[PDB]
RNA sequence: AUAAUAGUAAAGAUGAAAUAAUAAUAAUAAUUAUAAGACUAAUAUAUGUGAAAAUAUUAAUUAAAUAUUAACUGACAUUGAGGGAUUAAAACUAGAGUAGCGAAACGGAUUCGAUACCCGUGUAGUUCUAGUAGUAAACUAUGAAUACAAUUAUUUAUAAUAUAUAUAUAAAUAAUAAAUGAAAAUGAAAGUAUUCCACCUGAAGAGUACGUUAGCAAUAAUGAAACUCAAAACAAUAGACG
């Protein structure tokens, strides 16, 4: 089951932001791996503002660095990386979201999608 | 079927009120009988197999192939602004099916109330099955055939 | 069953398949076992839905039932069927 | 299949396109008579 | 609305009042309306023919009758839905009639966007009266047009000497074009004719033009200055 | 029923309500032990 | 009869075909995809190190 | 057959579209056909449509989408502005050519976009024009400024030697009102179907 | 709601006023910072979806769902007494929860009076978890199913057309024809017909009493008679009235 994932996670360092972002995709990238998955694509986006002020447990951010990760995985194991993510304090917003695969198996990701390229065939070309 | 017969006698009272000319009825024997009888008493101005599209100008064989496609086109038929075929009530309907012998068909021809039945009409055809042939009643009688009293035809 | 494949495939033709492809390229080895294991998962029946082994529980049962390989409908076939998804 | 299938039709429209030869055609084997011609169309197919 | 009787049984209700005695004289139309009978028979009637094509309306294309495989291959053995439904309305609801020229007229148009603007004429003379040969374009009743090409391409069509309708078509284009530039040049030269000659136009088209433009910017003009005038106030 | 002749059958309910009211105690005395 | 068994089994053959294709164009991206800690490794440092290609749109 | 007397008829003959009789849009070409009657026939409120026209329209020109619709009236537009526009190109009489180095399209599966010129010219680029006064070598044609010009039913982009500020900068938005003389150089024509005039300047 | 900041005499309320956990113990307004519940702005048309109750912040899981083709089954269907399951709001029994709202109660107004309408405190309740109960203007006041009948305009989906055209289908929604109807009006049903189930037979008395069953209970279902009238009811009409 392809899920797709949007993770806008924490920039507490100036200079080199994109560390703890990089951390986090190697650790739920592991994840996924150990547990029967397939991690297909990692979209980074940029290191954008949030539209207010969000707030995490005892903390206040309004600038974050954006990325999707597009994986297959078993519901359990989606369920639960979800909840990994949820319980971390270096991320801000979370969302796991389902790219249905009963017409096509190749399935890029949202942003992808959009721009024009169905299949990541395409974006390979 | 009874119920069939009860429908295409709904449909083509539906046809008379409106005047279309030339109207399609579901292609069974009963129900092709029936129609053969309307037309040699007079109240059909045609009658011909066809398709469900329309009526067969070629003679076309029913199968298998074909038969649910198939259908019985019929003409109606009309004078001085009056329609030939007013009614179609019939009489045996499916839940009250009525069977009479030779004698009470005789007594409703000649205007005697049987089995709440009024009785015929001066330009009425009752129709009545004898051995899954469908008959006019005075024919049933010269014959002397005991049939359940079908339908009536105005 | 461990190496049970959704979407209705089978295991045993997707590795032919597989070297089918590998022999056509060379016509024309641990990257191609990874690309392989990676297929594997995303087809496998645990990392899919429950959705797609009802069909292939219902498959099997039309199998065991049909009395003929054409026929579908058949009174006990349609009983088979139901009891799966019952 | 689908070859054997277009054969035994196309031999079939032929039969029906010419009268004279279908007998002859009949006589060589051994709406009735359309039936037999189709029944050794199948056979010979 | 329903079906009046009282209209056309008019001579019916007239002859049971002269029989009573109501009426003492006959009517003058009563006679004449005897004679002439009205229709009196209001059916809806079905139609089995599309006029313009040709098209069979009432037929229905069996399974016996498509004995060869379909597009992507499958063989019919079975009505469709659209084959068990009884498709009567379609005898009784009038036909779409329909015409290859409508297409062409189409294309032409498109093609030619500067030809709508040459006006048409669309008050009949007799149709019966006219009898064109479409060996050429140039008839004479007739004025030279996209119809004209039209029916150049049709009678092209028709005789198979372009039996392609396309290329028909083309051809149809190429006689109109250089007729187009014959006229053009007629009127050019007989502009100069006329110019030579010490012919005198007071107002050429263009000038017109320029009046025409001139006293809707007049009207233009003091409705602006007003306008500032209200927006400043 | 128009909203007029619903308002008798209204009032009638009402009425009745008030009577179970009252009879609270009297009720519940003939219940219990019989 | 033997007209509706080929339907029957044409229409089998064709998803299967399709299936086959699907096969063939998953494995054909599967480079891409990622299995092993290694791959992974490489897919990040692609992403993270290089700085170029965000999404960010404008 | 009557079906065929029909497809001939002079209704038929009207290519049928729905496009806007108010467009406010970029008009490039003719939309609509144009449709004249006779002055007899106007009389008569006769156009050679489904129904009469109202006895308010007094022009014998007009244009028109449907012959009756759901509002009991045809939609129509008593106005054939574009017959004018041809005639005024005509007398200006500058032929147009295809810039760019292509064979002319009248001489030698459907290609809907425009034949060459629409139809609004088929004169020949290689002829003089001669008078009583001489061979015409520049083409004298008055039209209107606007801040670009409008000459005779078209609008044409425009230079000149030097910028008059006379008779501009005293009536800087008013430049309308006042026509001048323009030198038609040559008219081209680009793919929309635009006829893209250049003239210039007389003083 | 609590706390801090700075700041000054009113604040809050209403038709206008007061009473109050309001305010010279320093409020209200403002800016911050914590917590708590409960609700879900636009999109929205309840369009649609659901058997009906219902159902619009997001995501995931599991379940069910549309159309057309291909193949198969071969009348296996319809309706459905009894029966079964689900069934708004209120109510009740446990155990959490309790911001806002708010029966009751108390207080302030209003008023001749005011057990009200308005204002203030505000308990049950409203919220969740597990149940009970099985009623509502539970309404489209219209039981379910099938065959059929004249038009138009809207969308929605399907197919072909040579992806954007004008076409053929269905589906819904809105105007109608006919037909039906006490009329209002219904309009593919309140039409033409067939099938099956539920229910009605003047008004009061009465969905009351008695009885029985079920429920923790409130109650729910079942459901009479005497007594008394020539009444009682609906659609529409024309007034008078507001
Ligand atoms: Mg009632
Ligand atoms: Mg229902
Ligand atoms: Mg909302
Ligand atoms: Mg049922
Ligand atoms: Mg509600
Ligand atoms: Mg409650
Ligand atoms: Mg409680
Ligand atoms: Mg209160
Ligand atoms: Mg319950
Ligand atoms: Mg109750
Ligand atoms: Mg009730
Ligand atoms: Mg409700
Ligand atoms: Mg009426
Ligand atoms: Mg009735
Ligand atoms: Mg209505
Ligand atoms: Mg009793
Ligand atoms: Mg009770």
């Amino acid at each position: 089951m392809l899920y797709e994932l949007i993770g806008l996670v924490r920039i507490t360092n100036s200079n080199a932001p994109k560390l703890e972002a990089k951390e986090l995709s190697s650790t739920i990238g592991k994840l996924i791996i150990q547990n029967r998955g397939v991690v297909r694509d990692i979209v980074p986006m940029g290191i954008r503002y949030l539209p207010k002020i969000m707030k995490k447990d005892q903390e206040k951010h309004f600038r974050a660095y954006h990325f999707l990760m597009l994986f297959d995985s078993s519901a359990a194991v989606q369920s639960e990386i979800l909840r990994t993510l949820k319980k971390d304090p270096r991320v801000i917003r979370s969302s796991i979201v389902k790219v249905d695969l009963d017409k096509q198996l190749d399935r890029a990701s949202s942003l992808h999608r959009s721009l024009g390229k169905k299949s990541i065939l395409e974006l390979v070309n | 079927s009874l119920v069939k017969l009860a429908n295409t006698c709904a449909h083509l009272q539906n046809c008379s009120k409106v005047r279309v000319a030339l109207t399609s009825i579901p292609y069974t024997k009963l129900q092709l009988q029936f129609a053969y009888n309307l037309y040699q008493q007079g109240f059909l101005s045609s009658l011909q197999k066809g398709s469900t599209m329309g009526p067969d100008k070629d003679f076309v064989e029913v199968t298998p192939d074909n038969i649910s496609t198939r259908r019985l086109w019929v003409g109606l038929k009309y004078r001085d602004n009056k329609p030939v075929l007013s009614s179609c009530k019939l009489i045996s309907k499916p839940n009250s099916r009525i069977h009479l012998p030779m004698e009470d068909m005789k007594k409703l021809c000649s205007g005697v109330t049987i089995r709440n039945i009024k009785p015929l009409q001066p330009g009425e055809l009752i129709l009545v099955r004898a051995h899954n042939n469908i008959m006019d009643i005075n024919e049933a009688i010269s014959k002397k055939l005991d049939g359940e009293v079908l339908c009536r035809v105005k | 069953e461990p190496l049970v494949l959704s979407k209705g495939y089978n295991i045993e033709e997707v590795d032919k398949f597989l070297a089918a492809i590998e022999s056509a390229k060379r016509e024309r080895i641990e990257k191609l076992e990874d690309r392989r294991e990676a297929i594997l998962r995303i087809l496998s029946m645990r990392n899919s839905e429950n959705k797609n082994a009802i069909k292939m529980a219902v498959e099997l049962a039309r199998k065991e039932f049909e009395r003929f390989p054409g026929d579908t409908g058949s009174s006990e076939v349609q009983a088979a069927c139901m009891t799966v998804r019952i | 299949q689908r070859s054997l299938i277009d054969r035994i039709q196309t031999r079939l429209s032929e039969l029906l396109s010419n009268d004279l030869k279908c007998d002859q055609f009949l006589k060589d084997h051994g709406n009735i008579k359309k039936n037999l011609l189709r029944k050794h169309v199948m056979m010979d197919m | 609305m329903k079906i009046q009787t009282n209209a056309v049984n008019v001579l019916q209700r007239t002859s049971a009042y002269l029989k009573s005695g109501l009426l003492k004289e006959t009517p003058a139309w009563y006679n004449v309306v005897a004679s002439i009978p009205p229709s009196t028979k209001f059916t809806r009637e079905p139609r089995f023919k599309n006029p313009s094509n040709g098209h069979i309306i009432g037929k229905l294309v069996d399974v016996t009758e498509q004995p060869h495989a379909n597009n992507k291959g499958l063989y019919k053995t079975r009505p469709n839905s659209s084959d068990k439904r009884v498709g009567v309305k379609r005898l009784y609801r009038p036909p779409k009639l329909t015409y290859v020229e409508d297409r062409l007229r189409s294309l032409f148009y498109k093609q030619h966007p500067w030809e709508l603007s040459r006006p048409k004429i669309l008050v009949e003379n007799e149709i019966g009266d006219e009898n064109y040969d479409w060996s050429h374009m140039l008839q004479i009743g007739r004025p030279l047009d996209g119809e004209s090409v039209i029916q150049r391409t049709m009678y092209l069509i028709k005789t198979k000497q372009y039996g392609d309708m396309v290329e028909a078509y083309d051809h149809a284009r190429y006689e109109f074009y250089a007729l187009r530039m014959q006229e053009e040049t007629e009127q050019q030269v007989a502009l100069e004719e006329a110019e030579m000659f010490g012919s005198l136009f007071g107002v050429s088209a263009i000038e017109h033009g320029i009046q025409k433009e001139q006293e809707v910017l007049d009207v233009w003009e003091k409705k602006v200055v007003e306008e500032t005038e209200l927006m400043a106030a | 029923d128009s909203v007029m002749r619903k308002r008798k059958k209204k009032m009638k309910k009402h009425k009745l309500r008030k009577r179970r009211k009252r009879e609270k105690a009297e009720r519940r005395k003939l219940s219990q032990g019989r | 009869k033997l007209k509706r068994n080929y339907n029957r089994s044409l229409l089998n053959f064709q998803a299967h075909k399709k299936k086959l294709n699907e096969l063939l164009n998953l494995y054909h991206v599967a480079n891409e995809f990622i299995v092993t800690e290694s791959q992974l490794l490489k897919k990040i440092d692609k992403v993270f190190n290089d700085e170029t290609e965000e999404f960010t749109d404008a | 057959t009557l079906a065929e007397l029909l497809g001939r008829s002079r209704i038929a003959q009207v290519a049928n579209n729905h496009k806007p009789l108010t467009y406010t849009g970029k008009k490039f070409h003719p939309t609509h056909q144009i449709i004249e009657t006779k002055p007899s026939t106007l009389y008569r409120q006769e156009w050679g449509l489904k129904s009469a026209i109202p006895s308010k329209i007094k022009s014998r020109y007009l244009v028109y989408n449907d012959l009756d619709t759901l509002e009991r009236i045809t939609t129509f537009e008593p106005r054939g502005g574009t017959q004018w526009n041809r005639l005024r190109f005509q007398e200006m009489g500058v032929p147009i050519v295809s810039n760019i180095g292509r064979q002319n399209p009248f001489f030698k599966k459907f290609n809907t976009e425009i034949i060459g010129t629409g139809g609004l010219s088929y004169s020949l680029p290689g002829k003089l024009k001669n008078s009583p006064n001489g061979v015409i070598q520049r083409t004298v044609v008055p039209g209107r400024i606007l801040n670009l010009a409008a000459i005779g039913g078209f609008v044409a982009d425009v230079v000149f030697f030097q910028s008059p500020p006379s008779s501009f900068n005293s009536m800087g938005d008013f430049i309308r009102m006042k026509t001048f003389l323009f030198e038609i150089l040559e008219a081209s024509m680009e793919k929309n179907g635009s006829v893209s005039m250049h003239a210039r300047l007389l003083e």
